[PDB]
RNA sequence: GGUGAAAUUCUUGGAUUUAUUGAAGACUAACUACUGCGAAAGCAUUUGCCAAGGACGUUUUCAUUAAUCAAGAACGAAAGUUAGGGGAUCGAAGAUGAUCAGAUACCGUCGUAGUCUUAACCAUAAACUAUGCCGACUAGGGAUCGGGUGGUGUUUUUUUAAUGACCCACUCGGCACCUUACGAGAAAUCAAAGUCUUUGGGUUCUGGGGGGAGUAUGGUCGCAAGGCUGAAACUUAAAGGAAUUG
């Protein structure tokens, strides 16, 4: 039977998306169906910070950041725990934990 | 009245050659013995004198063009290049 | 826009097509503008210029041919040059 | 007649005597007839130009280009072939070329060249169909045509010559080092058979 | 077997009766 | 709606209930037509002469006004034109998309959207012919339709 | 794997920071800190002289070392060197980059992203070609929570900042466009032409790069430096 | 008062690499990588093996006379990961915690507009 | 370099890495969403030109010109076919290194056709919403896209006008979503899949247990690959759908 009104993706009104590949494993799923993810991340990972910061020759350095969009096919999130199975009404829950 | 299906101009050639022979022929005979566009006089008057040459017979002006068609794809691209590069000697 | 503002020219103006034509309307001083072809001889280009010069008109050069030319102008066959001796409720001798 | 392209037959002045030379150009594709043809160091980048090889930019598309600064023209001068500039080397002045045959030669930036492709490309995309049109062609270039293949010869008159069937018998592939009368075959051959796989120009 | 695979094998018989047939005739 | 796509609008004039009006209005029955006539010898079909006496002055609407509508009017005056207004249109929008497509044969768009355009020029056509307002044995044919614009 | 080459070189000690020596780079008048830094090179000899393989080099050094402010923290600036004069190299304006995080961070969901590119010359014969960026805001009061443009709010805005390019980098110098792009005037010039189009944050001056550079000229130089 | 290279932190997986260069970028002061410190193609790319190859690139500039780095981080990049590796950020620390200076950290992965194709085919790696 | 680990491969003639330039072809990141357009296939850098389109507004015009459609026709992803061009990447075939009992598989490194384009073919896809179109009616709820109306509403300009961007209220037309079940259904579920034994608004197409079989045969279209149309003999008691507990 169907499993989901939206069909796992979300493509309502268009009939055709251009598709990105799986940042894993290379798989082209369609733009809308696959699964992003915005890792934000400090540059110095939390434990070098002193370190850096009294390494620094400049006071008040601002350290930056690295931005990344992450796209997964359902494979490589369900393996990689981004996303789990979830129990049939559970399933319908749209927001972000 | 249609006299024939498909073999056009290259009737000409009976059964002879084979037909996919026949068919190239055809598609650049076509091509060779077609009247052009005259780029100076702005008429349907320019036709092939020998490979490579092609006439207005209104104009009386004469280009060097390709063997089958007036100009060539490789030649419009070298032509768009050529310009590129000229306009990025001065810009 | 110029095709526009040609359109309307002819609708309800005076003009004349054709060197010939567009020469003797110079010479007479009956000539507005003219509006030259893309694809129109230099020598003959400059010989319009240097009776425009000549007659103080002004000259407007047609991007495109006289194909196009012919097709602005309304008429079936092509026109090298237009001479617009009378722009009646039309802007452009205002304009351009 | 014999040439595949057709020629271009330009006017000068000459600069010493009152006088006018013509000079035989091979036609490039879009030079027409009444056009002005610019040659020399200061020409601009326009077909038709005869500008020297040093003075045109990177990947510029010319044609009838000298080996040698003087020698008038020995590359690129077959239909609808062309040389590419590769690149510059100012000191010591040479430029980097690509070749019909797609091999790179690094030639004198002094040395001239016709910008853009030999007019009349395409011409061997059509089938000849006869050999009546083989004949014709042959006629004005060379008594090189029909070809008697060397198997159905006898013995007498070539290697392949000879057999109760007609075979080649040796290796038709013949080494650099064999001597005239023993060079028919495929001479120096690095492989044979049909190429499958990138020939890594 | 799968159906995309015997929808193959049924074109290859197809096509191979066909030239059978074509020596016949 | 809309017979020739998905298309579901429903825009459109809402004319009164009052057949008779509308009391602030003294212009005279043969004012407003001899208007009607000089605009169409000025050459203006009856959509653009509506226009034009709806907005400049003040004319709700000819039928309420002066007795019966204006392509009446303009045929009892003599100046009704050869092919009716919206067959006139719509010929003159087939022919500048066939003159875009021999300009550009490869807009397969273009290609679809003459094909509806014409559909609907031969609905009307065979329309006007049952009532007899074309003759019969009236056809549209492209080459004589681009001069039929005139 | 410091055990795995199988064959070193096909055909089978002397330090060279002995050889190698140190030039001191100065960055245009245009700039605050005209000491950027130092560079090696080996030491000239009859075969290769040193200014040879000095003149070529590009140094990227950020805009807040050069002018002392943080403010410009996330702003590159080129630095090509043109002349060896002594021991300390010459130096001239070669492009300006936004750093990758300040681009990043600028980029969010639920706005629009306006670009705008134009290739212009200065008045003294460069060729550059100017990229600025620009960013959809909500208003103060607003309630839904994207804020996209139409489209037409978006060709408008490109137009009035493409003219608004042109005329900064036409009629001026490359000089005068490096002092120009130093204070951002032209990011305030944008916003007071764009704020009656749609609201907008984040105006910038993304990119210069330099096309085209006319013929060498000492004497622009040493007016450049001193 | 402080002399300045560039640092120059690549970090792939399978490798990481640690090299110094002048301002400008084209002389070089000690290529030290991951693999040049470990026996083991798995241990190439350890955050050990990185740090290892850090601490020798800063004494190589420390006796060469440069004290402080601009730090340029890197990830393969292009059709490939832009996730850095997992020795990047060792290298880092072990750079800062030499005795050498650290100013103006920046990524410099390369980043795409519209890339190419990338490898794996449609399916992708089956796994 | 690659990998779970390796090896094939490249490297004192300097690989990998760094810098400065250059060329080529493809692609259009981030912004990018339960957002937009299109008859569908599909469509994402800028600018110009060419024609087209829906919705909205309308006290404009014609006046039943309409709905759905055998025959007939246009368009129709990808792969594929023919001939030029192009041929950077990736990569059916193939070559190779592993893995393995085997491994002409998955994994690694290469690599032809192909991938792009022009001209001409081909007419298929889980071409899917597996939901034909047109019309009417029947429950609440907020959000959003396009247009329109109103508000001494906010902000900006020239404090102050008009604009613009927001806010609030309404409305028409969309892509959708949430809650219920009067109602429907075998159930899953459904605002249509309801208004159906209290069975009739209009119309086209299709199915009649599972196989044999989309086969044979005859047409017809196609260069081909194949497409469209399309049986029977014979065989068989289940195949199948949705849910329940293990
Ligand atoms: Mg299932
Ligand atoms: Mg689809
Ligand atoms: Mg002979
Ligand atoms: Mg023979
Ligand atoms: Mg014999
Ligand atoms: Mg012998
Ligand atoms: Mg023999
Ligand atoms: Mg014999
Ligand atoms: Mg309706
Ligand atoms: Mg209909
Ligand atoms: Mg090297
Ligand atoms: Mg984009
Ligand atoms: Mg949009
Ligand atoms: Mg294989
Ligand atoms: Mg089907
Ligand atoms: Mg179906
Ligand atoms: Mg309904
Ligand atoms: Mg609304
Ligand atoms: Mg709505
Ligand atoms: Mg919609
Ligand atoms: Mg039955
Ligand atoms: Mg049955
Ligand atoms: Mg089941
Ligand atoms: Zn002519």
């Amino acid at each position: 039977p169907k499993k989901r009104a939206s069909n796992g993706r979300n493509k309502k009104g268009r009939g055709h998306v251009k598709p990105v590949r799986c940042v894993n494993c290379s798989k082209s799923i369609p733009k809308d169906k696959a699964i992003k993810r915005m890792a934000i991340r400090n540059i110095v990972e939390a434990a070098a910070v002193r370190d850096l910061s009294e390494a620094s020759v400049y006071p008040e350095y601002a350290l930056p950041k690295t931005y990344n969009k992450l796209h997964y096919c359902v494979s490589c999130a369900i393996h990689a725990r981004i996303v789990r199975v979830r129990s049939r009404e559970d399933r319908k829950n749209r927001a972000p934990p | 009245a249609k006299r024939t299906k498909k073999v056009g101009i290259t009737g000409k050639y009976g059964v002879r050659y084979g037909s996919s022979l026949r068919r190239q022929v055809k598609k650049l005979e076509i091509q060779q013995h077609a009247r052009y566009d005259c780029s100076f006089c702005g008429k349907k008057t320019v036709k092939r004198g020998a490979a490579g040459i092609w006439t207005c017979s209104c104009c009386k002006k004469t280009v060097a063009g390709g063997a089958y068609t007036v100009s060539t794809a490789a030649a419009a691209t070298v032509r768009s290049t050529i310009r590129r590069l000229r306009e990025m000697v001065e810009a | 826009s110029i095709n526009q503002k040609l359109a309307l020219v002819i609708k309800s103006g005076k003009y004349t097509l054709g060197y010939k034509s567009t020469v003797k309307s110079l010479r007479q001083g009956k000539s507005k503008l003219i509006i030259i072809a893309a694809n129109t001889p230099v020598l003959r280009k400059s010989e319009l210029e240097y009776y425009a010069m000549l007659s103080k008109t002004k000259v407007y050069y047609f991007q495109g041919g006289n194909n196009e030319l012919g097709t602005a102008v309304g008429k079936l066959f092509r026109v090298g040059v237009v001479s617009i001796l009378e722009a009646g409720d039309s802007d452009i001798l205002t304009t351009l | 007649s014999g040439r595949g392209a057709p020629l271009a037959k330009v006017v000068f002045r000459d600069p010493y005597k009152y006088r006018l030379r013509e000079e035989i150009f091979i036609a490039n594709e879009g030079v027409h007839t009444g056009q002005f043809i610019y040659a020399g160091k200061k020409a601009s980048l326009n077909v038709g130009n005869v500008l020297p090889l040093g003075s045109v930019p990177e990947g510029t598309i010319v044609s009838n280009v000298e080996e040698k600064p003087g020698d008038r023209g020995a590359l690129a001068r077959a239909s609808g072939n062309y040389v590419i500039i590769i690149g510059h080397n100012p000191d010591e002045n040479k430029t980097r070329v690509r070749l019909p045959s797609g091999a790179k030669k690094v030639i004198s930036s002094d040395a001239r060249g016709v910008i853009g492709v030999i007019a009349g490309g395409g011409r061997v995309d059509k089938p000849l169909l006869k050999a009546g049109r083989a004949f014709h062609k042959y006629r004005l270039k060379r008594n090189s045509w029909p070809k008697t293949r060397g198997v159905a010869m006898n013995p007498v008159d070539h290697p392949h010559g000879g057999g109760n069937h007609q075979h080649i018998g040796k290796a038709s592939t013949i080494s650099r080092g064999a001597v005239s009368g023993q060079k028919a075959g495929l001479i120096a051959a690095r492989r044979t058979g049909l190429l499958r796989g990138s020939q890594k120009t | 077997m799968r159906a995309k695979w015997r929808k193959k094998r049924t074109r290859r018989l197809k096509r191979k009766r066909r030239k059978v047939r074509a020596r016949s005739k | 709606g809309r017979m020739h796509s998905a298309g579901k609008g429903i825009s459109s004039s809402a004319i009164p209930y009052s057949r008779n009006a509308p009391a602030w209005f003294k212009l005279s029955s043969e004012s407003v037509i001899e208007q009607i006539v000089k605009y169409a010898r000025k050459g203006l079909t009856p959509s653009q002469i509506g226009v034009l006496l709806r907005d400049a002055h003040g004319v709700t609407q000819a039928r309420v006004i002066t007795g019966n509508k204006i392509m009446r009017i303009l045929k009892s005056n003599g100046l009704a034109p050869e092919i009716p207004e919206d067959l006139y249109y719509l010929i003159k929008k087939a022919v500048s998309v066939r003159k875009h497509l021999e300009r550009n044969r490869k807009d397969k768009d273009a290609k679809f959207r003459l094909i509806l355009i014409e559909s609907r020029i031969h609905r009307l056509a065979r329309y006007y012919r049952t009532v007899a307002v074309l003759p019969p044995n009236w056809k549209y044919e492209s080459a004589t339709a681009s001069a039929l614009v005139n | 794997a410091v055990g795995k080459n199988k064959r070193l070189s096909k055909g089978k000690v002397v330090d060279p920071f002995t050889r190698k020596e140190w030039f001191d780079i100065k960055a245009p008048s245009t700039f605050e800190n005209r000491n950027v830094g130092k560079t090696l090179v080996n030491k000239s000899t009859g075969l290769k002289s040193a200014s040879d393989a000095l003149k070529g080099r590009v140094v990227e050094v950020c805009l807040a070392d050069l002018q002392g402010s943080e403010d410009h923290s996330f702003r590159k600036i080129k630095l090509r060197v043109d002349e060896v004069q002594g021991k300390n190299l010459l130096t001239n304006f070669h492009g300006m980059d936004f750093t990758t995080d300040k681009l990043r961070s600028m980029v969010r969901k639920w706005q629009t992203l306006i670009e705008a590119n134009v290739t212009v010359k200065t008045s003294d014969d460069y060729v550059l070609r100017i990229f600025a960026i620009a960013f959809t805001r909500k208003q103060a009061n607003q309630v839904k929570r994207h804020s996209y443009a139409q489209s037409s709010h978006i060709r408008a805005i490109r137009k009035v900042i493409s003219e608004i390019l042109t005329k900064e980098v036409q009629g001026s110098t490359l000089a005068q466009l490096t002092s120009k792009l130093i204070p951002e005037v032209i990011n305030k010039e944008i916003e007071n032409a764009t704020k009656d189009i749609f609201p907008l944050q984040n105006i910038h001056v993304r990119k210069v790069k330099l096309l085209k550079q006319p013929k060498f000229d000492v004497g622009a130089l040493m007016a450049l430096h001193g | 008062s402080q002399v300045f290279g560039v640092a120059r932190i690549y970090a792939s997986f399978n490798d990481t690499f640690v090299h110094v260069t002048d301002l400008s970028g084209k002389e070089t002061i000690a290529r030290v990588t991951g693999g040049m410190k470990v026996k083991a193609d798995r241990d190439e790319s350890s955050p050990y093996a990185a740090m290892l190859a850090a601490q020798d690139v800063a004494a190589k500039c420390k006796e060469v006379g440069i004290t402080a780095v601009h730090v340029k981080i890197r990830a393969t990049g292009g059709t490939r990961t832009k996730t850095p590796g997992p020795g990047g950020q060792a290298a880092l620390r072990a750079l800062a915690r030499s005795g050498l200076r650290i100013g103006r950290i920046e990524d410099v992965t390369p980043v795409p507009s519209d890339s190419t194709r990338k490898k794996g085919g449609r399916r992708g790696r089956r796994l």
